[PDB]
């Protein structure tokens, strides 16, 4: 019904052999804990895909989520799409792909085409879009915290009964942008639910030197709301989390400060060197508790998985993502001209110049 | 019916919120008190908490929030209590407020006003702002206005609030109670983009706004008791600014002086003075003189000296007649 | 000894019948603990003679810390002055006072004159001392706690065994900077103090429009560094609190968060009116609070104070105020020239024709 | 020896770091990592933890952490990894950082140096690519050093680390390692406020600095197979910039063009081509013109029209020789 604030260890609910470790009984259908897996698989394959657009040089730049799969789905099937709003980061392509973004759209911005409904403004992992509310992402860190607590101030005034989502990873946490958006959003009991997908490291500086609170669910001491510790690597534990502290905004009953563990697989971004700055000990080890296996093992104890399936899903996927990858391509590169538009609403005259400006070029 | 420039303010926003619900105010000590310069003043009393709301103390969380709302479903109205403490909120109002609408393709927009009062001029025990206008005109996105009458001050906050691109709007405070004006109680507005001609000259054109205005009219009246017919222009809208209107006054009389509170280099006025100089060089008579604050921090014991006075006013307008 | 972290209920050591509550024998002194009373009535005496200056247009603006002077003196007592050093705001001029800077200096930055070492430069309730140690108050709202994370870091790059004190309000609490900058000095185990003196209020917006956590000391939660409630109205507490945090940061432990529950009896500054968002309930509640007179009882019932040492410490206090206010006023007004000295160490090309082209004006 | 400017950069603080034990080296990444650009690579290795430390990812906490340790005994060197981020720590440097001295009647000091990343040209989109100088020239009490060569980076951050004024530094990321130019490994500096004369000419002035520096001396180049001469000049101190330098210039070529990636409106070349225009009207033969970023964020597709390419430099150098 509940789950414990500030726990010593992390919430888990899925054993180590694929076993229900909650009090409560589960309470998802075959189909639904079908689905979490396809996503996540989805999501691990659209990261590996990114990796071939750096190679390729069809991007210029990418964030590796894999690691983050179980975080990122159980959040998009913790609120509603459409409905919910979310406020995400450059490293949650994975939640905006199991969010419903058409991959035309998250691909169209990777290459920058016209099928990028942001127009190609910014460069990669910039994904975002007004008919699924996904806040399109800022480069700047924790930026987004605040524009979250707002929106969700907003939705508490004009009672919309809907909830705002806004996910970061530890290293935002430090940010005085973060600690004063939540603090806005707890004193005014909004409806929002920050989330930290926390990979212990910020490009190469490691939690150690991030902050001295042993974690990040603490925190939420310093605005009064509930914190929460869990296995990020766990897609259960997150998503009945995440859910139930929704479910607590969406009543009226404030934000929560879900911390979510995980681990960062690939480097920092296609501009870094991982395997320069982490301990292999650390990364096998990490790399042992992918979430995929380990609800892959759960799935399977239950009749939920087999290898055939697992064949036919990998394909459908490696499908739809050539299918998506080839129409954002055919969308075309976006116009010279959409360089001068939507810096407002209608063209200044020192814009409309210096496009004619630039034209008579 | 006559009326100050705080009631002017205040009118204005409390029309708004009449005419829609979605209007609502926050900031620090914006409700019960009704504002440190009372612009605020009976709409908590009138609209309730949920239309008027004190904030924590965190402008990037006012800043922040706002964008937040406009985004989604109101029409904020913003108040950082002095020009000068926008900074801790830079962040925000610059790479979240000022690029939404751009960095999202069109999908985001922020229908939000940012209100402050900025320079000095005045000892009424209140903080001097140091004008920091510059900083929202040179960043993309913004849409900047600085007034000087109660009669434009109602026209243009109702605008902003109308205006659906973001809007910071600077209050300067010496001018807050400086002098009563008619201002029409029906609705009206006053388009955003355009100066206001305060009076008409021939021989010297004075392009200001704001904290400025009472020193550039007076030296104005000087200049007529001396056979000089200045022609004060008020830009009003600092971004986008009206390039027709100055050019046109310019042209005419020749030469120009342009006269701002706020710290000379890299300042609004600095823009103003070089794209006269790159369009109408053919048209000068004398050098494009500016008159601003001093390059130095806002100095409290010598306040009287770094608002620029009527004598340097007249002491530049000489030196452009003369030339 | 050890206080205890994050209490439900705030520290105290003074009862209401001056008995001792500490779980440890009281350690000052008769003499030093005298001397916290005459800095706290000095802090009180300094306050209600700026409330003069404001009435007879001496000083433009003022920022009442009558309520604060437990908390502000026994700050200036836990630490070493000219040693350790102070990073405070605009109502700590009573924390100033009780450091030891010379009330010339303290009035003259009031009044802006010659005596000013800040050379009037801000306005009022904006002292600064670079012989004690005092980090020049700055106006923006907690801009003043990444600084000094930074001086205690150097401290201990440096081992120079300082400690930097960081005094702020509640309403400080909310800024992002004052999160930001204590983050880093607990992360780095900087020998720094945090000390709010909350006083429920920032201007006119109350701790419940100000943060959702219950205290203020909840929030060193965030840093994983202790945290204390204590009551700011009890100068023993105050003092005992505070020392200990300081002997912690000294020795190399790290950072604390020490929330000093106060009271504003005045209005929040010259320029407001607290009779416009206040029940006078809860003023005269308070007023029963005064830190000064329940120290009064307390030395009181041990045989260490009097009638007629009161009126001695009084009159002497006077007198000294009067010979300060005197000191800064036969100062004589800043010079208009100062306007453009230290914004650099020398004056660049541009300040020099900027000076020189307000010459033709004076 | 030759190096590229990142070597310089590291020789230059490697030099001071061992000459004085008062300097640190403070950021984001800076240590273990040794810089998302290697500017600090191998500092932590050689000087220890203490004096090369990683910290939290706050800007805010850099700059005035940094502005802490300056006024208490040390001299920092603190990086922002990107121009675009100094934003969330922007109260911090201009309130704190660039006041100090000051507000306290000089009783404190600020000997800290700012480093950062900065300009276009590098498909960096709005936070990867901008050159904000202009917020930092408008604020009294800082210097702003931006660099174009690995000599100058070399002499100038030497330069700067020794001055206890505050000293901004910007380092045009794309130029990092564009060239292998000679940097003496001997101690040296070079000083602040001077400019560098590339080219020497007499048809025209091209002031310039950091960023657009390539296709400046490219389009110098092509003016000379063309029979103009033309004379480059680098201003490398955007404050206090040689006002000398510049005014000789444009007294004997006549005209001139300012070039910078930076938003036109109120920018640093603004402020320059205003005082041009003020100071030496009489000298000028054709309007000032400034060739500069659109006022637009950050553009990531169109990257490369956006940033000041050879042809737009040149088309401005014609007009101001047709005229
Ligand atoms: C304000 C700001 N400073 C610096 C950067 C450069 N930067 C980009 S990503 C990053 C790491 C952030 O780490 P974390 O929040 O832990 O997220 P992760 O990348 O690990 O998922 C940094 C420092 C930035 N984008 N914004
Ligand atoms: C960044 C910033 N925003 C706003 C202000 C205006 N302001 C001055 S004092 C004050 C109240 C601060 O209250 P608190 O920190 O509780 O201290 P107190 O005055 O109550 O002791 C405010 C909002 C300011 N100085 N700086
Ligand atoms: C004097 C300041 C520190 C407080 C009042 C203000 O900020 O206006
Ligand atoms: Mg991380
Ligand atoms: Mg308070």
């Amino acid at each position: 019904h509940r789950f414990e604030t500030f726990t010593e260890e992390p919430i888990r609910l899925i054993g180590e052999e694929g076993e229900w470790l909650g009090d409560f009984p589960l309470d998802l259908e075959g189909e639904k804990l079908r689905r979490l897996y396809r996503d996540m698989l989805a999501a691990r394959m659209l990261d590996e895909r990114y990796t071939i657009l750096i190679r390729t040089g069809k991007t210029s730049f990418i964030a590796p989520a894999a690691g983050h799969e179980a975080a990122q789905v159980a959040i998009a099937h913790a609120i509603r799409p459409g409905f919910d709003w979310v406020f995400p980061y450059y490293r949650d392509h994975g939640l905006a792909l199991a969010l419903g973004i058409p991959l035309k759209e998250l691909l169209g911005q990777m290459l920058a085409t016209k099928a990028d409904p942001n127009k190609g403004r910014q460069m990669p992992e910039h994904p975002g879009s007004k008919a699924l509310n996904f806040f399109t992402v800022a480069s700047p860190i924790a930026s987004h915290v605040p524009p979250a607590a707002g929106a969700a101030i907003s939705m508490k005034l004009l009672r919309t009964g809907q909830v705002a989502v806004c996910t970061f990873g530890d290293g935002a946490t430090s940010e005085g942008d973060w600690y004063a958006g939540i603090n806005f959003a707890a004193v005014q009991g909004a409806p929002a639910v920050f989330i930290a997908e926390n990979n212990f490291y910020a490009i190469s500086v490691d939690y150690r030197h991030q902050t001295h609170s042993p974690t990040i669910a603490d925190k939420a001491h310093a605005f009064g709301i509930p914190g929460y510790l869990v296995d990020g690597m766990d897609v259960l534990a997150s998503y009945y989390v995440v859910k139930e502290a929704v479910e607590r905004a969406r009543r009226g009953e404030g934000p929560s400060l879900v911390e979510l563990r995980v681990y960062r697989y690939g480097p920092h971004s296609s501009a870094d060197d991982d395997s320069r700055y982490r301990p292999k000990e650390e990364v096998a080890f990490w790399r042992k508790k992918d979430p995929i296996p380990r609800f892959r093992r759960f799935l399977e104890a239950r009749g939920l998985w087999n290898e055939e399936w697992e064949e036919d899903v990998r394909e459908e996927i490696r499908a739809e993502l050539e299918r998506g990858l080839k129409e954002a391509e055919e969308a075309g590169p976006v116009p010279p001209e959409w360089m001068f538009e939507d810096v407002f609403a209608e063209k200044p005259w020192h814009l409309l110049r210096q496009e004619a400006l630039l034209k008579e070029e | 019916a006559l009326m100050t420039m705080v009631q002017a303010l205040n009118r204005a926003l409390d029309e708004e919120m009449a005419k829609d619900p979605r209007v609502v105010v926050l900031g620090e000590d914006v409700g019960k008190r009704g504002g440190v310069f009372l612009v605020t003043e009976g709409l908590l009393q009138k609209y309730g908490p949920d239309r008027v709301m004190d904030t924590p103390l965190s402008e990037a969380a006012i800043v922040g929030a706002a964008l937040g709302m406009a985004a989604h479903g109101l029409r904020p109205v913003a108040e950082i209590q002095f020009a000068d403490y926008i900074f801790p909120g830079f962040d925000q109002l610059v790479s979240q407020v000022a690029k939404l609408r751009y960095r999202s393709g069109g999908q985001f927009t922020a229908p939000l006003v940012v209100r402050m009062p900025s320079g000095g001029g005045v000892r009424g025990g209140h903080h001097h702002s140091q004008s920091p206008e510059a900083h929202f005109v040179h960043t993309a996105g913004l849409k900047v206005v600085a007034v000087s009458t109660p009669y434009d001050a109602k026209g243009l906050l109702k605008a902003a609030i109308r205006d659906e691109d973001p809007v910071v709007f600077l209050e300067p405070k010496r001018l807050y109670r400086s002098v009563k004006e008619e201002v029409p109680e029906e609705d009206y507005t006053l388009p955003i983009g355009k100066a206001a001609l305060r009076r008409e000259g021939k021989d010297l054109t004075l392009i200001c706004y704001g904290t400025v205005m009472p020193e550039v009219l007076q030296a104005a009246a000087e200049l007529a008791k001396a056979g000089v017919s200045a022609e004060v222009l008020d830009l009003r809208t600092l971004m986008p600014w009206d390039y027709e209107a100055v050019m046109n006054s310019v042209a005419k009389t020749g030469r120009v002086v342009l006269v701002s509170d706020a710290p000379r280099h890299a300042s609004f006025v600095s823009e103003v003075a070089a794209t006269i100089a790159e369009d109408l060089l053919d048209m000068l008579l004398a050098p494009p003189i500016r008159v601003t604050g001093f390059d130095t921090p806002y100095p409290y014991a010598q306040d009287k000296l770094y608002l620029p006075t009527v004598t340097r006013i007249l002491n530049a307008a000489k030196r452009a007649l003369d030339y």
